[PDB]
């Protein structure tokens, strides 16, 4: 049914990084495709589950290595001398064909974080507040990697709201803002709560935002 | 340049679509399978189709019959088309062919299905820096656009009169809940730059219409 | 059948 991937990876330039895909193996050759943030997909070789025969890409011909273990049915991708370019998220892939149609099965995805970077948590700061709106927000800035999620309320608050997508900053951290738009009849009374939550170094914050 | 694709294509629902797949000259898209996959953000790309011709053509198990495949000899491009356009199938598009003993990718087509939205002027909020961000010696202008359509805009900064950018980092227009655009820009300074500095202006443009809102220390 | 990477 499905392919099932090992977890988020953050490495520094130079180290290696080793991640597994996971049959719910096949006959048939189980490829990896990466996707660099905001790009194309990219093939980078398939291995064949039988033999363990591997067919690398031309461009990791060199600092990628491509295994399996038949016995637990996993798929292993390899990948040595990490550049900062390689900061993707990398899918295993299989499948078969018939004359009629095809079959292909992906993994949920590994997100690899390469940079010089340490893993830190965010500073979160509230963004203080028409026909009777006001715009409150938080700044969740400084952090890295990348995944942190933005709730109003511990999630009660959905409507009206928009969290946006992270920056990379020249620094290499990131940093989002996530918004809500009230009546202001309401900011002395209701109490707005943002719940920031970065799993990679297991950092939860809980801001309110209060009118000066 | 093995493939290329457009950019961008945007249509209405219950029309069809046709997405291009230029080969390069020389790679004759009569001898090559071009693969068809769909992508919607935050999950793996999924396969549609792949076509050769129309004696040579696999589906994809359980892809609706309003994806098919096509290709033109002269334009040397294969073609997917999109019959239904649901808003469901707003995603990204890529092809793909097995050439020179490896798997080659195209860039990429964002189609855009458009779900009747009327022309909506930006919302833009410039929040000064918090007192606690001031607290730990640092300063970020947040400059927030909300509730545009269509999700085009062109954001500008300026410390006084001088137009700024460094220090600045602007989020591509992406979609809300209610189907309008909204874009963030944020311009980092120090909090002695900050108070140096009389007022900081980011400046929004939308539909040929300019809207700038102003933060003093 | 085919392989569908292949």
């Amino acid at each position: 049914v499905q392919l099932v991937q090992s977890g988020a990876e953050v490495k520094k330039p130079g180290s290696s990084v080793k991640v597994s895909c996971k049959a719910s193996l096949s006959s048939y050759a189980i490829s990896w495709v990466r996707q660099a943030p905001g790009q194309g997909p990219e093939w980078m070789g398939w291995i064949n589950p039988n033999s363990g025969g591997t067919n690398y890409a031309q461009k990791f011909q060199g600092r990628v290595t491509m295994t399996r273990d038949t016995s637990i049915s996993t798929a292993y991708m390899e990948l040595s001398r990490l550049r900062p370019d390689d900061t993707a998220v990398y899918y295993c892939a299989s499948g078969y064909c018939s004359s009629t149609s095809c079959y292909d099965y992906w993994g949920q995805g590994t997100l690899v974080t390469v940079s010089s970077a340490s893993t830190k948590g965010p500073s979160v700061f509230p963004l203080a507040p028409s026909g009777g709106t006001a715009a409150l927000g938080c700044l969740v800035k400084d952090y890295f990697p990348e995944p942190v999620t933005v709730s109003w309320n511990s999630g009660a608050l959905t409507s009206g709201v928009h969290t946006f997508p992270a920056v990379l900053q020249s620094s290499g951290l990131y940093s989002l803002s996530s918004v809500v738009t009230v009546p202001s009849s309401s900011l002395g009374t209701q109490t707005y709560i943002c719940n920031v939550n970065h799993k990679p170094s297991n950092t939860k914050v809980d801001k309110k935002v209060e009118p000066p | 340049a093995v493939l290329t694709q457009p950019s961008s294509l945007s249509a209405s629902p219950g029309a069809s679509v046709s997405l291009t797949c230029t080969l390069r000259s020389g790679i004759n898209v009569g001898a090559y399978r071009i693969y068809w996959y769909q992508q919607k953000p935050g999950s793996p790309p999924q396969f549609l189709l792949r076509y050769k011709s129309d004696s040579d053509k696999q589906q994809g198990s359980g892809v609706p019959s309003r994806f098919s495949g096509s290709r033109d000899a002269s334009a040397n491009a294969g073609i997917l088309l999109i019959s239904g356009l649901r808003s469901e199938d707003e995603a990204d598009y890529y092809c793909a062919i097995w050439h020179s003993s490896a798997w080659v990718f195209g860039g990429g087509t964002q189609l855009t299905v458009l779900g009747g939205q009327p022309k909506a002027a930006p919302s833009v909020t410039l929040f000064p820096p918090s007192s606690e961000e001031l607290q730990a010696n640092k300063a970020t202008l947040v400059c927030l656009i909300s509730d545009f359509y269509p999700g085009a805009v062109t954001v500008a900064w300026k410390a006084d009169s001088s137009p700024v950018k460094a220090g600045v980092e602007t989020t591509t227009p992406s979609k809300q809940s209610n189907n309008k655009y909204a874009a963030s820009s944020y311009l980092s300074l120090t909090p002695e730059q900050w108070k140096s500095h009389r007022s900081y202006s980011c400046q929004v443009t939308h539909e040929g219409s300019t809207v700038e809102k102003t933060v003093a220390p | 059948f085919e392989d569908f990477w292949k």
